[PDB]
Formats: structure tokens, C-alpha cells, sequence
């Protein structure tokens, strides 16, 4: 099943959205 | 319907307004399905993604780290710091979600295996005259359902009529009655009666042990006896595999040693607590070196290794189902790659069960005591009525032979089966037993009365010539088959009459063993003459030659009783008088039929050879034919000698036991055996410590299927035989068994390469953090940096490992040893050797910038060991620039990079990269880049590197990370090399 490639892509998304929030937390606390 | 068991039988039909003769109409079904719902229990489905991440944050270590982080921030408030506790949480929340999706997909997949075989029941409904086999969840109250031996009862059912002499049921799972009980059809007057006293009900989830019966469905769904019970609880077996424990124990062991080393890193600093961290107030000094200690703890304590076993399973069992191997017992997947002997049945597993009568003979001349035979062949080997009866390879018209006319009359009336045209697949399909439907097609092909079939349609053509024979003789009853005589017969009377209860015949068909002794006459055309010695011997001799040569045909002897007894003088309750009913017979002819080998069996048996797996045919043909079949499919050689490698079950029963145990060691063909013999064989094989997979399909296969190491049930088989089993073959194919065994081996190697990756990655983490303290170095990695790396690897390269290919040359090896330890003593060396390198390198990278780096501080062989306060100026005449982001961004770099390299190393267990290249798994290559694009992301963005404490790396720096990292592929390649040749791995 190509459900396997979706599994890996969705994993990469989370640790991207995680890194994103920290870019959002840096500016936010800064000002 | 309430207290059906107390209502009489007319009353149950009446209550639901249903006919026994037809069943529910389509409308009634809709109404009753609207009203009573499906024959199911409600899908519980109680869990949530929200809840599970919270439930992950309930273990102590994760809370402690969060506490350490909070305290550290509050204390040093006096004069990030604060972002650290927040990013720790986020990464821990990130890792958690990934881990939850991981766990749940695996669970759902495993659970999904049940979809490959839905519970089914047999009903009669009005839109089709025949029995219908529907999904059991579509069975409604008032349905007329049918059950027979081997079935798993689909709903709570009032019994209407017992077609056997006895219906006999296994309701142990319900009433606890371990023995089988009998049922009747009269009512049980007491409404309040207890299950065990409702001798007129068949409850759901229950097996039939003997018999056939028809009943009306009284209640389905939760309303059933078992529904009431299943609704309370689960009642979940709840794991775990035996290997899961052996590896769990190793998890405990390792986890302990990591705890010790985690406390020990704290005490290396316990003298350093008052050095400026800063300026060395004891509580601040303590909690700092305690975030480190517990960070390494949370990130390196492994982890959910049973999670790994329950993932390779989920992957592999999915694969096996897509290849027609439906796994019922998950434990068996481990012991499956250990299979060393496969006993298989012949009919429909090594062969295909597509029968076709393709030679036949009748008597020709009879002079004194000798006889000529009239002997024909027939073309076309599907069920399609397309082909010709040849004689001397010349087409001929079969009705010109009165002998052939009667032989065809017999094949039409001693038959409980039929042909049906499948307008969607566009093919002629069978209804009933293959061996019978082969007689049906032969009567179609013969066409002894020359009725006009060329102009009919496929559908009506399908039974045209058979119907003409029935229009000629009325079948009144059937004398069902029995072993005592090896035949069956039908009592027929002539078409037209006016009492007139006379003129009758019996048509008898069976095996020559049974039939021939009972023939006093021989039919020559339409005349008859006394059967005699040399005639008997002549018939037998031809049946033999057909058996032992080329197509190896099982033969039926067809006869007629020209003066049967009166209808008034026969009784059908006891099967044992039928052999005397069928005496004074007149021989007619013989049909010989073909049952072609599977197309892939011959090549499959060769794969078992290459993989050291013995294969044992268990067939029911006489011995001679059996051996001919073994040669054809490659069990034996064209001219191999086997007078000691193939046994009749009777021959086998005369060997002393000492020598039966012996025979089982060399035998590859057992013919004409008892069901007792299946267990006998498994017992003997067991005594040589052989891992045996036995096939089976009938209720009587249940004991041996349980007793085998791996019981393998036929999907076309009985529910009873499948519960006994660890696997069901969807397509009944032998080749499916071998593909199952291969995947067994594949999964095991995938387990082995999963954990080799987890352990070595965790060990390195432990090492670097240890060296950095034990040698007196600056921290190569901040706690925050660790959990990051650990997040990326578990999310991308670790997952990507699930999508590896089967290892190479996986079945040019012999069966794994049972009890061969999961982690070899030698293997543990690699886990350490590779792991050490990681840690050695990652700190060897931080140590390098601190010494030989041109843009770094020259500290060549100088104590970086020197205490971090260092303002004394005794060796520096600078001064505390040791907190640089540069050393860590080689440590973090080499670590992240090695983790990718050591992931390429996890493509095979022993096989090199020059044989299984990096590109054998692209998803892995994909994930590495995806990882690498994040490391390059948190490096350069500018807001984030301040939180992760990192600095950019020029092309001067990333270069060294190759020289440092890459040899981990060198090292493992060396290790793997020593394996492949020296280790015999
Ligand atoms: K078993
Ligand atoms: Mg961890
Ligand atoms: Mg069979
Ligand atoms: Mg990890």
C-alpha cells in the first residue's frame, strides 16, 4: 500500500510544524 | 422473537411470517434488517489522539525533566533559561504524537486482518432457489439458515429439521459442556429454561461437530446468548509474543545499565557543582547537571522494543494477507521462519481440484472368459461442456454405443451436483463436488441422445443433456456413500407411469475396490453376461495402468442393479445395509478423471529444497498413483528409487514403532492414510526436533492442526479446522504456504535490523554524554539538542526502515534454529562496537574544533580537561570562550550524519552496501534528505539557532563530518564482512 509513504510524509510534517512554532515563539516573546 | 425454544416449529415460522420452502423475500429482509439491525456487536472504538499524548506524559522521567527545567528557570531569574523548558515540552509533545500514530496504525493493521475473512452464514431466500452464502452480519431474524458439519453457527437459531440421523453440536465456548451434545426439534416447554436445556437451539459462535440441519433465526446481534456475554468485558487476550518477552528481558537489563551510567554522570560533576554554572551555587549547579543526566535517560532508555516487534508483525502480516496467507496467531509468525518440514494434502492444494473425465471405457466383446474393451478419450479439461469423445483419436458420436448410453445415464443420476454459467466472469462454473461436476460435464460432452444443444445459450446449454436423462428416469432416493463399501447409489424409476410402481433400477458408482466384487454380470452393449475371473482381472489391469501413467487418473466403477429390491423393502436410517442393497450388480464402465498439478508447485517445491525444507505429500490416491504424482511435481526424481520413501497408511501401520519414527525421517509421500496418521506423523517428526507445518480442512484435521507447530487451514475448508490453525490459505494453494514461510524469514530479519539500529543509536548517545563528563570535557550536547536528534531519527530514518526489502539469498539458507538466541553473543559486539564509534566520534568532533581547528582556539594536547572556570591565567597569558556553539555543531552534526549512515547500514543484517545499495530503499533515501533539510533549517534560520545553541558551518567544516562519520559505514561493513564469511551468517 502507498499508505507507507503517507506515513513517513506525515511524520516529517509534525517535526516541521514543531520547528515552525518555535520560530513563532521566538518573535512572540521578543515583542 | 422471545423464547423461540418454547414455541413449536410451525409457530416460529408463523411468528415471522416466513416460508421454510423459500425463506424471507427481499422486502421481509429489509424490514427485519431495519427493525433488528445487523448481526453484529456495536464497534466500541474508545480511544483518542488527544488522550494518548497526555497519557504518554504521565511517566515519571518525562515529568522530572520538565520539573528540572522549571526549577532551573525560576532560580536563575535573579539576573533561555526560559525557552528551554518550552522547547523541551514541544519536542516531547512532537515525539509523543509521532509515537502514538506509530502505535495505533500498527494496532489497526493487525485488527484489519480480520477483514480478510468476514463471518459468513448460509441462508435460503426467495430470490434464488439454491442456498446462498451471505455475510453473517446480513442475517436477520426469521431467516432460514442452513448448517452442516464444520460450520460456525451464525446466529441464535431455532432448529426446524434435522437432515442427518443426528445433529451434534460443540457449544463449549458457551455452556462449558466440553463434549458435544445432540439436538432435537420438538419444543422445550419451559420459557425460563437454561441454555444447556434448550436442546432445540443452535447458539451463535458455536461449532457443528456432526450433521446437517435447517433452522429459523430467532435473534441476532447483542440479543444472542453469546452477545449478552460478549457485551460484558472485553475480555482481550492482550499479548505478548514469546520473542517479545525474551527481548523485553534484554530491554530491562540494558535499561538498568543505562540508569546506572546516568546516575554516574551526575557524580562525575558532583565535585564540579560549585564551579560557576554560575557562580556555582549548589542548587543551580545541581539541577543543571541533572537535566543532562535525566535528558540522556529519557532519550536513550530503549524505549518500546516490544513496539518494534509489534510493528514488523503489522507490516509483515499485511504482506502475507495480500499474498493469500491470512495469519490468525501472531506468535506463529516468529516460528514460521523456522519451518523445516511441510506436510501438505494433495487434492486442491498441490493440485487444483478442477476434475475432468478424460478417458473412459466399457466392455466390447466377451468370448468365453476373455473380453475386449471399448475405450475412449475426451477433450477439454475445464467444466465447460466443450469438447469431444474420441476413439483412436477420431471424433465419434457417443450414443452409437449403448454401453456409453448407460454409462452416461449413470453419471447423470448418481450425481448431487450441477453446472452453472457465470455471465459476469463469462465462464462455466461448478456447483457441488468437483468430482461430481466432472461427471456432469462429461454427460454434456457425450450427449448420448443427440438432443439439440448447438442452438441453446450458454446458460440453458449448461445442463441440457443431463436434464434429458432425468426426464427419462425419476430418481426416488439416494443411498449415500459409506466406507464399508466405497460406493453410493441412486434408486431410479421410469419416467411415465400409472401404478406401475415397477420397472426400476439402481445406478451405483464408486471405487473399483468396492464395486467390482459386487458385480455378477457385465454389460456388453445392451446384453449381459456373467462376470468372470479374467474379465475382472482385465478391468482391474486397465484401472491400474491409468493410475500409474502420465496423467494419473482416479477411476470410478459404474454399475447397475437390473433387478433391485422393492421400494417397500428398503430403509435408509442405517447406512450399513446399503452394501447389500447394492449387490447382484452389472458392470458397465469406468470413468477415469484428471486433477492437474498446480502451475507453481513444481517450482515451489524446488524453493523448499534450496531453503532446506522437507515437503511431504499426504494424499488419498492409492500408492502407485501418489508416487507418479510426486515425480511429476518434483518431490521425487524421474527415476529416483522410493520403495522406502513412500508409504500406504496400512503399510505404515505394520512397521514396528521404532521403524515408523524412522520412515517419517525419509518419507515424502504418504498415501491412503487415516486422520489419526496426521498426528502420528507430527509426533515422530517432533522427536527429531523438527518444526512441522501441517495442512488440514475437515473437523477431523483439528487434532493434528492443533498438535502441529504450525496448523494451516484451507479457506475453502471448515470453520472448525481454521480455529485449530495459525494460518488460513485464502487460495488453498501450496505455493501460498511457501510464500508464508519466506515472509516469515523476511520479517525476522527485519526485526533484527530494526533493533540493531535502535540499540546502536542509543548506545552512542550514552557514550558521548559519558565521555564528555568522564574525561572532563565541556558538554558536547545540551539536553535540548539531544531530544531534537532523537526526534528526527525516530520520525524519519527509523520509520523508513519498515519499508526495507526482503534480505538477499534469504532462502538459500536453511531454517533458523528454534532457540537460537535473538541476539547472538557476537551480535551484541556490533551493537557496542558501532555504538561506541558514534559516541567516540560525536565528542571526537567537539574535541577537534577545540584543538586542530584553524578558526578555533589552539589547545593541542592541552587540557580541555582543565576546569571550566579558568581565569587563573596559569596556562593562558583566553579565557572562557569554551561555551562556543562551534564544537557542539560538529557533535550535533556528526551525530545526525552518522545516524543516517548507520541507517544505510541497517538495510541488511549481514549483506554489504556493494550488494544491497543505498537505493534498495528509496523512502529511506527520501527520509534522510527530509531529515537533512531540517538540520539545515534549524541551523541557518537565525531565530532558532539561539535556542538550539548552534552556529553555521562552512564547507570547511561539513567536510570533516564526512571523514568522521562515514567510516561508521566502513566499520559496520568490516563487521558485516567478518559475519558473512567467518560467522556463517
Ligand atoms: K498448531
Ligand atoms: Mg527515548
Ligand atoms: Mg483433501
Ligand atoms: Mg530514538
Amino acid at each position: 500500500m502507498e499508505r507507507s509513504t503517507r506515513e513517513l510524509c506525515l511524520n516529517f510534517t509534525v517535526v516541521l510544524i514543531t520547528v515552525i512554532l518555535i520560530w513563532l515563539l521566538v518573535r512572540s516573546y521578543q515583542y | 422473537m422471545e423464547a423461540a425454544h418454547s414455541k413449536s416449529t410451525e409457530e416460529c415460522l408463523a411468528y415471522f411470517g416466513v416460508s421454510e420452502t423459500t425463506g424471507l423475500t427481499p422486502d421481509q429482509v429489509k424490514r427485519h434488517l431495519e427493525k433488528y439491525g445487523h448481526n453484529e456487536l456495536p464497534a466500541e472504538e474508545g480511544k483518542s489522539l488527544w488522550e494518548l499524548v497526555i497519557e504518554q506524559f504521565e511517566d515519571l522521567l518525562v515529568r522530572i525533566l520538565l520539573l528540572a527545567a522549571c526549577i532551573s528557570f525560576v532560580l536563575a531569574w535573579f539576573e533561555t533559561a526560559f525557552v528551554e523548558p518550552f522547547v523541551i515540552l514541544l519536542i516531547l509533545i512532537a515525539n509523543a504524537i509521532v509515537g502514538v500514530w506509530q502505535e495505533r496504525n500498527a494496532e489497526n493493521a493487525i485488527e484489519a486482518l480480520k477483514e480478510y475473512e468476514p463471518e459468513m452464514g448460509k441462508v435460503y431466500r426467495a430470490d434464488r432457489k439454491s442456498v446462498q452464502r451471505i455475510k453473517a452480519r446480513d442475517i436477520v431474524p426469521g431467516d432460514i439458515v442452513e448448517v452442516a458439519v464444520g460450520d460456525k453457527v451464525p446466529a441464535d437459531i431455532r432448529i426446524l429439521s434435522i437432515k442427518s440421523t443426528t445433529l451434534r453440536v460443540d457449544q463449549s465456548i458457551l455452556t462449558g459442556e466440553s463434549v458435544s451434545v445432540i439436538k432435537h426439534t420438538e419444543p422445550v416447554p419451559d420459557p425460563r429454561a437454561v441454555n444447556q436445556d434448550k436442546k432445540n437451539m443452535l447458539f451463535s459462535g458455536t461449532n457443528i461437530a456432526a450433521g446437517k440441519a435447517l433452522g429459523i433465526v430467532a435473534t441476532t446481534g447483542v440479543s444472542t446468548e453469546i452477545g449478552k456475554i460478549r457485551d460484558q468485558m472485553a475480555a482481550t487476550e492482550q499479548d505478548k509474543t514469546p520473542l517479545q518477552q525474551k527481548l523485553d528481558e534484554f530491554g530491562e537489563q540494558l535499561s538498568k545499565v543505562i540508569s546506572l551510567i546516568c546516575v554516574a554522570v551526575w557524580l562525575i560533576n558532583i565535585g564540579h557543582f560549585n564551579d560557576p554554572v554560575h557562580g556555582g551555587s549548589w542548587i543551580r549547579g545541581a539541577i543543571y547537571y541533572f537535566k543532562i543526566a535525566v535528558a540522556l535517560a529519557v532519550a536513550a532508555i530503549p524505549e518500546g522494543l516490544p513496539a518494534v516487534i509489534t510493528t514488523c508483525l503489522a507490516l509483515g502480516t499485511r504482506r502475507m494477507a495480500k499474498k493469500n496467507a491470512i495469519v490468525r496467531s501472531l506468535p506463529s509468525v516468529e516460528t514460521l521462519g523456522c519451518t523445516s518440514v511441510i506436510c501438505s494434502d494433495k487434492t486442491g492444494t498441490l493440485t487444483t481440484n478442477q476434475m475432468s473425465v478424460c478417458k473412459m471405457f466399457i466392455i466390447d466383446k466377451v468370448d468365453g472368459d476373455f473380453c475386449s474393451l471399448n475405450e475412449f478419450s475426451i477433450t477439454g479439461s475445464t467444466y465447460a461442456p466443450e469438447g469431444e469423445v474420441l476413439k483412436n483419436d477420431k471424433p465419434i458420436r457417443s450414443g452409437q454405443f449403448d454401453g456409453l448410453v448407460e454409462l452416461a445415464t449413470i453419471c447423470a443420476l448418481c450425481n448431487d451436483s450441477s453446472l452453472d454459467f457465470n455471465e459476469t466472469k463469462g465462464v462455466y462454473e461448478k456447483v457441488g463436488e468437483a468430482t461430481e461436476t466432472a461427471l456432469t460435464t462429461l454427460v454434456e460432452k457425450m450427449n448420448v441422445f443427440n438432443t439439440e444443444v448447438r442452438n441453446l445459450s450458454k446458460v440453458e446449454r449448461a445442463n441440457a443433456c443431463n436434464s434429458v436423462i432425468r426426464q427419462l428416469m425419476k430418481k426416488e432416493f439416494t443411498l449415500e456413500f459409506s466406507r464399508d463399501r466405497k460406493s453410493m447409489s441412486v434408486y431410479c424409476s421410469p419416467a411415465k407411469s400409472s401404478r406401475a410402481a415397477v420397472g426400476n433400477k439402481m445406478f451405483v458408482k464408486g471405487a473399483p475396490e468396492g464395486v467390482i466384487d459386487r458385480c455378477n454380470y457385465v454389460r456388453v452393449g445392451t446384453t449381459r453376461v456373467p462376470m468372470t475371473g479374467p474379465v475382472k482381472e482385465k478391468i482391474l489391469s486397465v484401472i491400474k495402468e491409468w493410475g500409474t501413467g502420465r496423467d494419473t487418473l482416479r477411476c470410478l466403477a459404474l454399475a447397475t442393479r437390473d433387478t433391485p429390491p422393492k421400494r417397500e423393502e428398503m430403509v435408509l436410517d442405517d447406512s450399513s445395509r446399503f452394501m447389500e442393497y447394492e449387490t447382484d450388480l452389472t458392470f458397465v464402465g469406468v470413468v477415469g478423471m484428471l486433477d492437474p498439478p498446480r502451475k507453481e508447485v513444481m517450482g515451489s517445491i524446488q524453493l523448499c529444497r534450496d531453503a532446506g525444507i522437507r515437503v511431504i505429500m499426504i494424499t488419498g490416491d492409492n500408492k502407485g498413483t501418489a508416487i507418479a504424482i510426486c515425480r511429476r511435481i518434483g518431490i521425487f526424481g524421474e527415476n529416483e528409487e522410493v520403495a522406502d520413501r513412500a508409504y500406504t497408511g496400512r503399510e505404515f501401520d505394520d512397521l514396528p514403532l521404532a521403524e515408523q519414527r524412522e520412515a517419517c525421517r525419509r518419507a515424502c509421500c504418504f498415501a491412503r492414510v487415516e486422520p489419526s496418521h496426521k498426528s502420528k506423523i507430527v509426533e515422530y517428526l517432533q522427536s527429531y526436533d523438527e518444526i512441522t507445518a501441517m495442512t488440514g480442512d475437515g473437523v477431523n484435521d483439528a487434532p493434528a492442526l492443533k498438535k502441529a507447530e504450525i496448523g494451516i487451514a484451507m479457506g475453502s475448508g471448515t470453520a472448525v479446522a481454521k480455529t485449530a490453525s495459525e494460518m488460513v490459505l485464502a487460495d488453498d494453494n501450496f505455493s501460498t504456504i511457501v510464500a508464508a514461510v519466506e515472509e516469515g524469514r523476511a520479517i525476522y530479519n527485519n526485526m533484527k535490523q530494526f533493533i540493531r539500529y535502535l540499540i546502536s543509536s542509543n548506545v552512542g548517545e550514552v557514550v558521548c554524554i559519558f565521555l564528555t563528563a568522564a574525561l572532563g570535557l565541556p558538554e558536547a550536547l545540551i539536553p535540548v539538542q539531544l531530544l531534537w536528534v532523537n526526534l528526527v531519527t525516530d520520525g524519519l530514518p527509523a520509520t523508513a526502515l519498515g519499508f526495507n526489502p526482503p534480505d538477499l539469498d534469504i532462502m538459500d539458507r536453511p531454517p533458523r534454529s528454534p532457540k537460537e538466541p535473538l541476539i547472538s553473543g557476537w551480535l551484541f559486539f556490533r551493537y557496542m562496537a558501532i555504538g561506541g564509534y558514534v559516541g567516540a566520534a560525536t565528542v571526537g568532533a567537539a574535541a577537534w574544533w577545540f584543538m586542530y581547528a584553524e578558526d578555533g582556539p589552539g589547545v593541542t594536547y592541552h587540557q580541555l580537561t582543565h576546569f571550566m572556570q579558568c581565569t587563573e591565567d596559569h596556562p593562558h597569558f583566553d579565557c572562557e570562550i569554551f561555551e562556543a556553539p562551534e564544537p557542539m555543531t560538529m557533535a550535533l552534526s556528526v551525530l545526525v550524519t552518522i545516524e543516517m549512515c548507520n541507517a544505510l547500514n541497517s538495510l541488511s543484517e549481514n549483506q554489504s552496501l556493494m550488494r544491497m545499495p543505498p537505493w534498495v530503499n528509496i523512502w529511506l533515501l527520501g527520509s534522510i534528505c527530509l531529515s537533512m533539510s531540517l538540520h539545515f533549517l534549524i541551523l541557518y534560520v537565525d531565530p532558532l539557532p539561539m535556542i538550539f545553541k548552534l552556529k553555521a558551518l562552512d564547507l570547511t567544516q561539513w567536510l570533516m563530518v564526512l571523514k568522521i562519520s562515514l567510516p561508521v559505514i566502513g566499520l559496520d561493513e568490516i563487521l558485516k564482512f567478518i559475519a558473512r564469511n567467518y560467522l556463517e551468517g
